């Protein structure tokens, strides 16, 4: 769902 | 604290994303391809930008995610307006993608949005928006979204941040030396423009959600993710 955003934040 | 906060925001500015007009005359499809390809790339760089604002990465993951989902189009637009401020009648999407207002006629529904973006840009131009006020205002846009409790001290940490950024903006405006009353009116004029940015944001979002429906443009990656909502 925020599969990519979570990725770029962490 | 205001000077350091302002320097941090200065140093946080994302790179300019380069893109060019296609070789062939624009169509509705190819114009939207260009603007969404640009938006997607600027989104990538927006995350790194947000992460450099002091305290941002100390908020909870949900809070970080939620402010970014809520403000990204506003931030894209605000960065666009800043680029365009000195160029009436044009939107400076990238050094090599400079659209004349009339070019928005190319895509159904996009002229209105260009017009809103252009009018807000003229209001910033008439107010003589300074670089440092733009830094504070753009950060305020990130930090100033509705949150209503989610079910998942982050929220007080958010308030402290926004506070500090609003302080920084007041501090920046104090530099001009103008009357106390004019300092209040300039603050008000700036913040009142936050509504216009949210309003153009809303029309931009709806435009792109509808385009994505019509398959008028395929959308990818981060941009598609952000839109999927
Ligand atoms: O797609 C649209 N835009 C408008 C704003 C904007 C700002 C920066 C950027 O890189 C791309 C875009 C694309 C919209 F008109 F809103 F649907």
């Amino acid at each position: 769902r925020h599969k990519i955003l979570h990725r770029l934040l962490q | 604290s205001p000077e350091q906060l302002v320097l941090t925001l200065l140093e946080a500015e994302p790179p300019h994303v380069l893109i060019s007009r296609p070789s062939a005359p624009f169509t509705e499809a190819s114009m939207m391809m260009s603007l969404t390809k640009l938006a997607d790339k600027e989104l990538v760089h927006m995350i790194s930008w947000a992460k450099k604002i002091p305290g941002f990465v100390e908020l909870s993951l949900f809070d970080q995610v939620r402010l970014l989902e809520s403000c990204w189009m506003e931030v894209l637009m605000m960065g666009l307006m800043w680029r365009s401020i000195d160029h009436p009648g044009k939107l400076i999407f990238a050094p090599d993608l400079v659209l004349d207002r009339d070019e928005g006629k190319c895509v159904e529904g996009i002229l209105e949005i260009f017009d809103m973006l252009l009018a807000t840009t003229s209001r910033f131009r008439e107010l003589k928006l300074q670089h440092k006020e733009y830094l504070c205002v753009k950060a305020m846009i990130l930090l100033n979204s509705s949150m209503y409790p989610l079910v998942t001290d982050s929220s007080r940490k958010l308030a402290h941040l926004l506070n500090a950024v609003t302080d920084a903006l007041v501090w920046v405006i104090a530099k001009s030396g103008i009357s106390s009353q004019q300092q209040s009116m300039r603050l008000a004029n700036l913040l009142m423009l936050l509504s216009h940015v949210r309003h153009a944001s809303n029309k931009g979002m709806e435009h792109l959600l509808n385009m994505k429906c019509k398959n008028v443009v395929p959308v990818y990656d981060l941009l598609l993710e952000m839109l999927n909502a």
